[PDB]
C-alpha cells in the first residue's frame, strides 16, 4: 500500500516538526502539505504532563511517526521546523532537535532542513505584561 | 549521499580559521563525513561519504559545528559529538521582559556580573555553557540543566540580585538529585 | 541470567561515606562491552565479578 | 604429602565459581598441616586473601568477647566439626567448606547514596573477598546462634550449618540472611 | 638522509626508505613531547650519531648571512644543514653545487596577505577534506642523501643552494611556497611567523609576504599592493603613564620589556578533553570554571584569549557600558 516507485527513486513529505513550550508535534503531510499521513503529540506518548515536552516523548514520537511511514512507503522526509513564535520565543527547542535526530536514527534520509518560525515583521504586545515573563 | 550546509557569521570567521583543525579532524577520524568551507556561500559543507560508519554522524557533526558557530568552544561542542543527551536551547533576553536600551545593557551585565564570574557560576551549578551573544543566550546542557540554568538567566535579567539567584540555584541543584 | 565479568580499570571511591568504588568492567562473554559499575567491598586490578543483572549501567554523567 | 590435621586432601578440591577462585585459598601451596599459623597477615590490604580458609574459619570462630583469645580450642573445634562432616557426608570436609562459602556469600548488597537523611538505598555489586569474608562470618555466627543454649556441641552445630550452606537448602542460617540480602537489594535497585 | 626534529615531532616512519640516517644528539636530547621520545626508545636503532668538522659549520655561516635566513634559523639548524653539506661532500661529487646565491625577483598583486589560500578546507567557488586525503594533507607535495625537514628557512637557504630535499612523504619536493615576515621600516625579513617585532629595528611593523623556492635555486617574493595593509590608521594614539608593580599591565611595546607575573591557576586553564577513555565516569559533561582563585578576581585572560580586540583600533568607540579589560 503506497507509490509504485523504484528502488532507486525515494517518496518525500515534509515532516513539520512544531516544538511548543509544552509539547511537540510531528506532523507529516504531503509535499503540498494539504493532507496529512501522521502526527503523534508529546502527550500521546507519555502518560505525564510534567514529561509533555520532554525530549523522550519527542524521540519516541518520531520513532512512532518513522514506522508508520514506513508502513505507507514514505522514505525520506524535508524538515520544516518551528517554535511558537510571534510574541514570544522564536527558536525551536530541544524537543524538536530530539524529533529530528530520533527520524534520522530511524532510517529517515533527510532533505531540507528549514526553520518555517512565524517571525512577526512588527508584533503586537507580549502575553506577559511590563513586569516580566518565566519566573 | 545527503549534505547539510551551516552559516557563519563575519565575526565568526576567524574563530572558524584558527580552529578549523580542532573542528574538521574529528568529524573526519571518527565519525568518517566529508567536509568544506564554501568562501562564496560563507558555508560550513558535512557531507556523508562511504567511509561513514553509522547513519546520524552527520547530525552530530552538524550540531557541533552550529554550536562552535554560535559561539561555544571547540570542545564544549566535542562534547555534543560524543554525548547522545545534549541540547542547543537558546532564546533572546527581552523574550521574558521588555527592555529598552540602557536597562538592557545592565542585564546583560547581570549574566555577566564582574569579570564573568556570575555567569561561571551558574556554568559550576548547573554544569552547562552559556553563551551571551549580543542580545542573545544560549545554552547547552541536558534538558533538566537546561531549564535550571533557563530559570536562573531569567531570573537575574528580571532584576534578582546575583546572590539570591546562587541560592535558589544551590537549593535547586540540591534537590535535583545531583 | 547470570554473566561473569573482568575488572579493567579502578575509577574512583564514590557513595555518602566514600564506601563504594566505581569501576571498569570488561565481559567474559568474549564481548568488548564495558560498563561503569558500582562495588561494595575492596575490589583491585585482577579481580572476576558476579553480576546478577547486566543491563543496568552505573551513574554515568 | 601435606594433609590438613594429618588425613584430610586437599587435591580433591574444585572450585565451582571462578570469580571466588583465586580467593579460597585451599589448593596447591596454600595447604597446611594444622589451621593454627600465627602469620602476619593484616599488615597490608589483600594479603588475608592469601590466608588458608580454614585458618580464617578458625579466625572467625574467636569472635565473641568470652572466647576472644583462644585459638586452640577453635582449632580442635574445626577439626571435631570435619569429623562430624566426614561422618554425616562421606566427602572431603574442605569440599564441603568451600560448597559452603559460594553457596553462602551474597553476591550484590544494598547501600546509602547521598546525605544523612536519604533514606534509600541503591543496589551494587559486592567485591568477591567481601564475599568470602561476609560467607566465612555468617558461617560462625549461624554457628553461633545454632548453639546458644542446648545440647548440642557447637562443633556439631558448625558442621550442621556448614553441610545445610554447601547444600543449598533454607536451613542454614547463612542461607536465609543471604537470600534476604538479595530479596532487599532486587527490591531496591 | 638526515633527519630533523619535524621528523620525530610528526612520527615520520621512514628508516626503510634511507641508509645513511643521521642525527645530532642535539636535535633527539630537546625534545620535550613524551609520546615521540617514547617512539624513540622503540623504533629500531639504524641511526647513528655523526658530529661535522667546523669548517663546513664556518661556510654554512658565511652564506646563511648572505641568503637573509641567519636570524631565522638556530645553531642546531646550522649542523643540521653543515651535517647534509659534509655528507654530500663525502659521498657526492662537490662541483654539482652552486655558491653564492641569486638575486630575488619582484612580482605583486592585488591579493590581501590573509587571503585563505592553500588552505585544505577552504574552497572558493571541489575541495573536500575527506578520510582519504587526511594522511595526504600536509604541505605542497611534489637519491641517496636527503633531509627530512619541515622548517621552511632550512629549505629556502637548502634549495638555494640546491641539494634535493625531500619530506616524511616519498618523493623529493621541487617548489616550496610560504609566507614571510618583512619589515617595512628596515626591510630585513625573518621565516619566524610567531614573532612580531622584527629582529633589527624592533619595531612592531612586521607583514606578511608570500615567497616561492624553485630546487634550481630561484627565490622570488609576493608582496601585496593593497593600501589596506600599509595603512596608518589606528597606529597613534594616547598611551597611559607607565606603572609599575605586581598588577601592573604595559601596552606590550618592545619585545623584552619585563612584564609582572600573573599566571592563570591550573584549574582556570584546563580545557576538557571529551574522548578520554575515562571522560564518561565524570559527575559533569564540562570541566568546572574557576570561581575561587585570586586570578579569577583580578580578570587574568590567557593570551591567545581575545585577539580581535587588540585588532580594533584604539581612537573607535567601543560600547557604552562594556569596558575593554
Ligand atoms: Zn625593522
Amino acid at each position: 500500500l503506497g507509490p509504485q516507485v523504484a528502488e532507486g527513486e525515494n517518496v518525500f513529505g515534509v515532516c513539520h516538526i512544531f516544538a511548543s513550550f509544552n509539547d511537540t508535534f510531528v506532523h507529516v503531510t504531503d509535499l503540498s502539505g494539504k493532507e496529512t499521513i501522521c502526527r503523534v503529540t508529546g502527550g500521546m506518548k507519555v502518560k505525564a504532563d510534567r514529561d509533555e515536552s520532554s525530549p523522550y516523548a519527542a524521540m519516541l514520537a518520531a520513532q512512532d511517526v518513522a514506522q508508520r511511514c514506513k508502513e505507507l512507503g514514505i522514505t525520506a522526509l524535508h524538515i520544516k521546523l518551528r517554535a511558537t513564535g510571534g510574541n514570544r520565543t522564536k527558536t525551536p527547542g530541544p524537543g524538536a532537535q530530539s524529533a529530528l535526530r530520533a527520524l534520522a536514527r530511524s532510517g529517515m534520509k533527510i532533505g531540507r532542513i528549514e526553520d518555517v518560525t512565524p517571525i512577526p515583521s512588527d508584533s503586537t504586545r507580549r502575553k506577559g505584561g511590563r513586569r516580566g515573563r518565566r519566573l | 549521499e545527503e549534505t547539510r550546509k551551516i552559516p557563519v557569521p563575519a565575526n565568526r570567521y576567524t574563530p572558524l580559521k584558527e580552529n578549523w583543525m580542532k573542528i574538521f579532524t574529528p568529524i573526519v577520524e571518527h565519525l568518517g563525513l566529508q567536509i568544506r568551507f564554501n568562501l562564496k556561500s560563507r558555508n560550513v559543507e558535512i557531507r556523508t561519504c562511504k567511509e561513514t560508519k553509522d547513519v546520524s554522524a552527520l547530525t552530530k557533526a552538524a550540531d557541533f559545528v552550529k554550536a562552535f558557530i554560535l559561539g561555544f568552544q571547540v570542545e564544549d561542542a566535542l562534547a555534543l559529538i560524543r554525548l547522545d543527551d545534549l541540547f542547543l536551547e537558546s532564546f533572546e533576553i527581552t523574550d521574558v521582559k521588555p527592555l529598552k536600551g540602557d536597562h538592557l545593557s545592565r542585564a546583560i551585565g547581570r549574566i555577566a556580573g564582574k569579570g564573568g564570574k556570575t555567569k561561571f557560576t551558574i556554568e559550576n551549578v548547573t554544569r552547562t555553557r552559556i553563551v551571551l551573544a549580543d542580545v542573545k543566550v544560549h545554552i547547552l546542557g541536558s534538558f533538566q540543566n537546561i531549564k535550571m540554568a533557563r530559570t536562573a538567566i531569567c531570573n537575574l535579567i528580571l532584576g534578582n540580585p546575583p546572590s539570591k539567584v546562587y541560592g535558589n540555584i544551590r537549593a535547586v541543584a540540591s534537590r535535583s538529585a545531583d | 541470567p547470570i554473566k561473569l565479568a573482568r575488572v579493567t580499570k579502578v575509577l574512583g571511591r564514590t557513595g555518602s561515606q566514600g564506601q563504594c568504588t566505581q569501576v571498569r568492567v570488561e565481559f567474559m562473554d568474549d564481548t568488548s562491552r564495558s560498563i561503569i559499575r558500582n562495588v561494595k567491598g575492596p575490589v583491585r586490578e585482577g579481580d572476576v565479578l558476579t553480576l546478577l543483572e547486566s543491563e543496568r549501567e552505573a551513574r554515568r554523567l | 604429602d601435606i594433609k590438613l590435621f594429618g588425613k584430610w586432601s586437599t587435591d580433591d578440591v574444585q572450585i565451582n565459581d571462578i570469580s571466588l577462585q583465586d580467593y579460597i585459598a585451599v589448593k596447591e601451596k596454600y595447604a597446611k598441616y594444622l589451621p593454627h599459623s600465627a602469620g602476619r597477615y593484616a599488615a597490608k590490604r589483600f594479603r588475608k586473601a592469601q590466608c588458608p580458609i580454614v585458618e580464617r574459619l578458625t579466625n572467625s570462630m574467636m569472635m565473641h568477647g568470652r572466647n576472644n583469645g583462644k585459638k586452640l580450642m577453635t582449632v580442635r573445634i574445626v577439626k571435631h566439626a570435619f569429623e562430624i562432616i566426614h561422618l554425616l557426608t562421606g566427602e572431603n570436609p574442605l569440599q564441603v567448606l568451600v560448597n559452603a562459602i559460594i553457596n553462602s556469600g551474597p553476591r550484590e548488597d544494598s547501600t546509602r547514596i547521598g546525605r544523612a537523611g536519604t533514606v534509600r538505598r541503591q543496589a551494587v555489586d559486592v567485591s568477591p573477598l567481601r564475599r568470602v569474608n561476609q560467607a566465612i562470618w555468617l558461617l560462625c555466627t549461624g554457628a553461633r546462634e545454632a548453639a546458644f543454649r542446648n545440647i548440642k556441641t557447637i562443633a556439631e552445630c558448625l558442621a550442621d550449618e556448614l553441610i545445610n550452606a554447601a547444600k543449598g537448602s533454607s536451613n542454614s542460617y547463612a542461607i536465609k540472611k543471604k537470600d534476604e540480602l538479595e530479596r532487599v537489594a532486587k527490591s531496591n535497585r | 638522509v638526515v633527519a630533523d626534529a619535524g621528523a620525530f615531532l610528526r612520527h615520520a616512519a621512514l628508516q626503510d626508505i634511507g641508509k645513511n640516517i643521521y642525527t645530532i644528539r642535539e636535535v633527539v636530547t630537546e625534545i620535550r613531547d613524551k609520546a615521540t621520545r617514547r617512539r624513540l626508545a622503540v623504533l629500531p636503532y639504524e641511526l647513528r650519531f655523526k658530529e661535522p668538522l667546523p669548517e663546513y659549520v664556518r661556510l654554512v655561516t658565511e652564506f646563511s648571512k648572505k641568503t637573509g635566513d641567519y636570524p631565522s634559523l638556530s645553531a642546531t639548524d646550522i649542523q643540521v644543514l653543515a651535517l647534509t653539506y659534509q655528507l654530500e661532500a663525502e659521498f657526492v661529487g662537490v662541483s654539482h653545487l652552486k655558491q653564492e646565491p641569486q638575486k630575488v625577483k619582484v612580482s605583486s598583486s592585488i591579493q590581501h596577505p590573509e587571503t585563505p589560500l592553500h588552505i585544505s578546507g577552504f574552497h572558493l567557488p571541489g575541495g573536500w577534506i575527506t578520510p582519504s586525503n587526511i594522511k595526504q594533507i600536509q604541505q605542497e607535495l611534489e637519491v641517496r642523501v636527503g633531509c627530512l625537514t619541515t622548517d621552511f628557512a632550512m629549505q629556502n637557504v637548502l634549495l638555494q643552494m640546491g641539494l634535493h630535499v625531500l619530506a616524511v612523504n616519498g618523493m623529493l619536493i621541487r617548489e616550496a611556497r610560504s609566507y614571510i615576515l618583512r619589515c617595512h621600516g628596515c626591510f630585513k625579513t625573518t621565516s619566524d611567523m610567531s614573532r612580531v617585532f622584527c629582529s633589527h629595528c624592533g619595531n612592531k611593523t612586521l607583514k606578511k609576504v608570500s615567497v616561492t623556492v624553485s630546487d634550481d635555486g630561484t627565490l622570488h617574493m609576493h608582496f601585496s599592493r593593497n593600501p589596506k595593509v600599509l595603512n596608518p590608521r589606528g597606529l597613534r594614539y594616547s598611551l597611559p603613564t607607565p606603572k609599575g608593580g605586581k598588577y601592573a599591565i604595559n601596552p606590550h611595546l618592545t619585545e623584552d620589556q619585563r612584564f609582572p607575573q600573573l599566571r592563570l591557576s591550573q584549574k582556570a586553564r584546563q580545557k576538557t578533553n571529551v574522548f578520554a577513555p575515562d571522560y564518561i565516569a565524570g559527575v559533569s559533561p564540562f570541566v568546572e570554571n574557576d570561581i575561587s582563585s585570586r586570578s579569577a578576581t583580578l580578570q587574568v585572560r590567557d593570551s591567545t584569549l581575545g585577539a580581535g580586540r587588540r585588532r580594533l583600533n584604539p581612537n573607535a568607540s567601543r560600547k557604552k557600558f562594556v569596558k575593554k579589560r
